[PDB]
Parts: C-alpha cells; structure tokens; sequence
C-alpha cells in the first residue's frame, strides 16, 4: 500500500512537467524506443527521452509532439 | 501622479502577443506567436472558452506563458503611412 500511494505520487510529480508551458515540435524518427529524435521549432535537434505511458504507434511515422521548454 | 503611473508600469511586465492557432483541449490551446515559433500554453479563469476563436490575438505572459485577456487584431505599421496620405 506504501508503494501504490508514491506511484500516485511520482507520476503526480510528472504530470507537472506535462502541463504547460511548452514547446512544440516534430517527430522525425526515432533512434531506439527509449530515445528518439525531434528537430524543435526553432529549428534545433534533440535527442530526447520518449516518455513511457504514451503511444507509440502513431508516434513513429511522424507526427506532432509536445516536448518541455526548460527540460 | 504622472510618476505614481509610471511606478505601475514598471513594477509590471510586458505581453507577448499570440494567436490561437489551433484548440487541442480546455485548458490547453495551440497558439502561434507573432514572434513564430508555436507552443501549448494555458489559460487563466479571466478568459472564457466562449470568448475564444481563432485568429484572435491572446495575450502571454513571458514568465509563466499563460493567456490572461483577450487583445484586439493587430495591423501593419506599414498600412497606416498610406491612410495619411490624401493630398
């Protein structure tokens, strides 16, 4: 029970940093499925950490995407 | 008082100006700058849902990236040089 009331927690804690402000950008393609490539809109590339719990199937061929602003 | 104004202004911040591009969710809209580059920013309850369309210029903060009020269009410095010429 201890262990399931820090989970609620910990993704609490993420959910901050899902919020806004935000940046957007663009999937290119990936480079793992843990690691993947975003060239932002101003016109920069990332290599970035694919966040878990989110898709994946969609995410690959390109597609819109939000990344964090100050992470 | 011509300086207690200015004490106001100054203890304040500027505005950078969007438009919505775009609503993804009800508290979450897709704004492109007038600066460029777009982001997802938020919304104080001092705009309502109702009172957006696209299009619309919004205001931003520069610190926190947050909508707060509903600001007019925006039109060139260029276009009003030509309304003052009639002779």
């Amino acid at each position: 029970r201890h262990l399931k009331r820090e989970l609620k927690r910990a993704q609490e804690e993420v959910k901050r940093i899902q919020s806004v402000p935000l940046v957007i950008g663009q999937f290119l393609e990936p480079i793992d499925q843990n690691t993947g490539i975003v060239s932002s809109t101003t016109g920069m590339s990332y290599v970035v950490r694919i966040l878990s719990t989110l898709d994946r199937e969609l995410l690959k061929p390109s597609m819109s995407v939000a990344l964090h602003r100050h992470s | 008082d011509k300086t207690e104004n200015d004490i106001k202004a100054l203890q304040s911040i500027g505005q950078l100006i969007g438009e919505v591009m775009k609503e993804l969710s009800e508290e979450k809209y897709i704004v492109k700058a007038s600066s460029g580059p777009r982001y997802i920013v938020g919304v104080r309850n001092s705009v309502d849902r109702s009172k957006l369309k696209k299009g619309v210029r919004v205001t931003l903060d520069i610190t926190t990236l947050t909508i707060m009020r509903i600001l007019p269009r925006e039109t060139d410095p260029l276009v009003y040089n030509m309304t003052s010429f009639e002779q």
